[PDB]
RNA sequence: ACCGUGAGGGAAAGGUGAAAAGAACCCCGGGAGGGGAGUGAAAUAGAGCCUGAAACCGUGGGCUUACAAGCAGUCACGGCCCCGCAAGGGGUUGUGGCGUGCCUAUUGAAGCAUGAGCCGGCGACUCACGGUCGUGGGCGAGCUUAAGCCGUUGAGGCGGAG
RNA sequence: AGGUGGAGCCUGGGAGUGAGGGCGCGAGCGAUAACGUCCGCGUCCGAGCGCGGGAACAACCGAGACCGCCAGCUAAGGCCC
RNA sequence: GGGGGAUGACCCCAGGCGGUAGGGGAGCGUUCCCGAUGCCGAUGAAGGCCGACCCGCGAGGCGGCUGGAGGUAAGGGAAGU
């Protein structure tokens, strides 16, 4: 009833070091606060992991701004017109768009601007 | 190219280390005098390590002159675990942290 | 049932409702059990050192913490105490019905009396080149009160008696025969 | 060859370029399969039109593949003794875009 | 060995190889130690010389660094560098974007409350006899002490006070 | 009666804390003084009731965090930067 | 929980799923005893060193380099995990 643990726990450490990028100076290495620096890292990533497709929501939000005003009018407006839509309904790519084919984009920016005013 | 070194070499590895960072990668009979007039110990060393080093090549590594040092390096090991006046209690030793010394010798 | 006479050519006997029967796994192992269990050995890690020395954890308000367990080689925590009952003593009524059912998982060979009587081992590489296999790979020796000679010897050894012989016995994974004398322990079932 | 119309999902901008696709495990096992994807961004050749004017028409692209988790992984933790780890899920079944 | 006047305490420390065949000779050098030759299956197996990991000190290379904040970092986008799982990813980051470490005890904690300098190995709900419910199952009257006998393996089987 | 729908009751094994505060309200004390304490009715937090807001701020307004980075409507709260 | 499950699994929707003491269920490697009609390895036991297949996972497999000799159990058992 031997338990030289060994050569396991060593193992998972590796574990961890991996999960061990390059990070910064220290941890780097750091069997600790390199493991730990990691949660927190990590639960980061997470609330990251859900993050982002919002810092999106935005980004386009600018780059949509550039031309949503950019002929003459904002994202209340455009918006509120758009819904004014029926058979077509949509935002994200829209905008990459606007930019993608100037055509496309000005267009739409047309039926728009009606549908409103 | 060859080679010159030696381990179990009382001195402060980090001395020595400058010896090197100086006479480094450059001429042979060039630094052969950084060494030859430089200053703090080790020198006297690092030349040593220079002679069986241009040697050895020559010798049995073969081009003289044409020759330099590629590169050169030194390491710490082995320590002198030494004991000093007991904290007038507890015992306190220093360490007369050994020394390694390569350092290469290759042809132009 | 097919129970298959030696001699082979030679006659055939019944099936003793005993063995027929089903299986019973459970009890199955637990005869098992009840088998290495009474029949191990017994270990522990020492009693005077492992609370052996003197003593003289450290006063304190000093810079320290403190014939315990709990800084090297010495202690234990609960080790080895060969004051380990190790029996098992499985139960009279439990053991016998296992060997039972037991054997019965044995039926799934009927050795001829008149063997109680051949005089070498290498009558054995006879009766043998008789009926062998695999199954007789796991072989299994056995007369009826009094060994089958020279027949316990070889590279298959083991020569339980009429009385003597049970799931320990083959009830392993196992294949073998008993001299009626042997069926003598069916009796004894 | 560059349309946009739009699945359970916008998951849309393309044409050809097979684009990895969400879920759909009720037509799709049909290997390079065929099926309609309403429109709604009538977007080809210089020439646009409502995707109130498309949803009417649309295209089609072959059921591909069955992309395998793009590697991803979800380090579940915080100071608060709550750790705990799970990787990737979102494939998909790729699948070219059949343009018309 | 070692601290203790004493009674007493009371450590650490094993491993080359098939066997020495254990490194004649030549080289720089006061030597140790380093360069060749030779043993050799291999000596980055080479004399505290099997495996010989980490921490920690080096030598080169990629990327990166002087109007810049935070351990962290992780999400976005960009340039350099390599594509033995190539039209996808590696590594490094310039920016910006959102971000208060980690453990015990705490009404409540980033913490300026304590715990820890760094790495590796030891190190903490166990065993026995009772009793107690639950469950896996053998008979409903169910069940066995201690012992007697049998025992490569050593094979259990009889014992009926309770 | 019950639209509900999923709590309820008894028998039995295994537990933990046995000292909390914060807010609104109705009372006690208190200089109607305190992030004071003391009882009550609801909530609140519980080392994660983690996210939004109010700059920042457990905690008060809205919210119930199984997981899906380049979807869509709103809450409270906002839209000159 | 419920509608039929062939062993899987498949379909609906109801229905949540944040959680420390602490309660119930399920799995993972660790050194050993089976070899329940089990044995791999000098064209490497094992540990080591490094990785963009398998799993929610704790681990797996598998391929490249190292190193001198082991031990693996398809399944149940045990414990100085």
């Amino acid at each position: 009833p031997r338990a030289k643990t060994g050569i396991v726990r060593r193992r998972r450490h590796k574990k961890v070091l991996k999960r061990a990028k390059g990070f910064w100076g220290s941890r780097s290495k750091q069997y600790r606060n390199a493991f730990q620096t990691l949660l927190n890292a990590a639960t980061y990533e997470y609330r990251d992991r859900r993050n982002k497709k919002r810092d999106f929501r935005r980004l386009w939000i600018q780059r949509i701004n550039a031309g949503a005003r950019l002929h003459g009018m904002n994202y209340s407006t455009f918006i509120n017109g758009l819904k004014r839509a029926n058979i077509d309904l949509n935002r994200k790519v829209l905008a990459d768009i606007a930019a993608r084919e100037p055509e496309a984009f000005k267009a739409l920016v047309d039926a728009s601007r009606n549908a409103r005013q | 190219e060859a080679k010159a070194i030696a381990r179990y070499v009382r001195i402060s590895p980090r001395k020595v280390r400058l010896v090197v960072d100086l006479i480094r990668g450059k001429s042979l009979e060039e630094a052969r005098n950084i060494l030859r007039y430089t200053n703090k110990r080790g020198a006297y060393f690092v030349a040593k390590v220079l002679e069986s080093a241009a040697a050895n090549a020559v010798n049995n590594h073969d081009l003289e002159d044409r020759l330099y040092v590629k590169a050169a390096y030194v390491d710490e090991g082995p320590a002198l675990k030494r004991v000093l006046p007991r904290a007038r209690g507890r015992a306190d030793i220093i360490k007369k942290r050994t020394s390694h010394i390569t350092v290469i010798l290759g042809e132009k | 049932m097919e129970a298959t006479i030696y001699d082979n050519t030679d006659g055939e006997v019944d099936l003793p409702d005993v063995f027929e029967t089903p299986v019973r796994s459970d009890l199955i192992g637990k005869a098992v059990r009840a088998a290495q269990a009474n029949r191990k050995q017994d270990y522990g890690s020492d009693e005077y050192a492992g609370l052996r020395t003197p003593a003289e954890s450290f006063g304190s308000g000093r810079g320290q913490a403190h014939r315990v367990p709990q800084a090297v080689k010495g202690r234990s925590a609960h080790p080895p105490k060969t004051e380990k009952d190790r029996s098992l003593d499985l139960n009279d009524k439990e053991r016998q019905l296992a060997v039972r059912s037991a054997l019965a998982a044995t039926a799934d060979v009927v050795v001829s009396d008149d063997f109680e009587d051949l005089v070498k081992t290498q009558e054995v590489v006879s009766l043998l080149e008789a009926l062998d296999v695999h199954a007789d790979i796991d072989r299994l020796f056995v007369t009826s009160d009094e060994p089958s000679t020279a027949a316990r010897n070889l590279a298959g050894a083991d020569v339980a008696t009429a009385s003597e012989v049970n799931t320990e016995d083959l009830a392993p994974g196992r294949l073998t025969v008993f001299t009626e004398s042997a069926l003598a322990e069916v009796a004894e079932r | 060859m560059f349309a946009i119309i739009q699945t359970g999902g916008k998951q849309y901008r393309v044409s050809e370029g097979d684009v990895i696709r969400v879920e759909s495990l009720q037509g799709e096992a049909g290997d390079k399969v065929e099926l309609k994807a309403l429109f709604v961004g009538g977007e080809q050749t210089v020439f646009g039109e409502d995707a109130g004017k498309y949803t009417v028409q649309a295209e089609v692209v072959e059921h591909g593949r069955g992309k395998k988790i793009y590697i991803r992984k979800y380090k579940s933790g915080v100071q608060y003794r709550r750790r705990t780890g799970h990787r990737q899920n979102f494939t998909a079944i790729k699948i070219l875009g059949i343009q018309g």
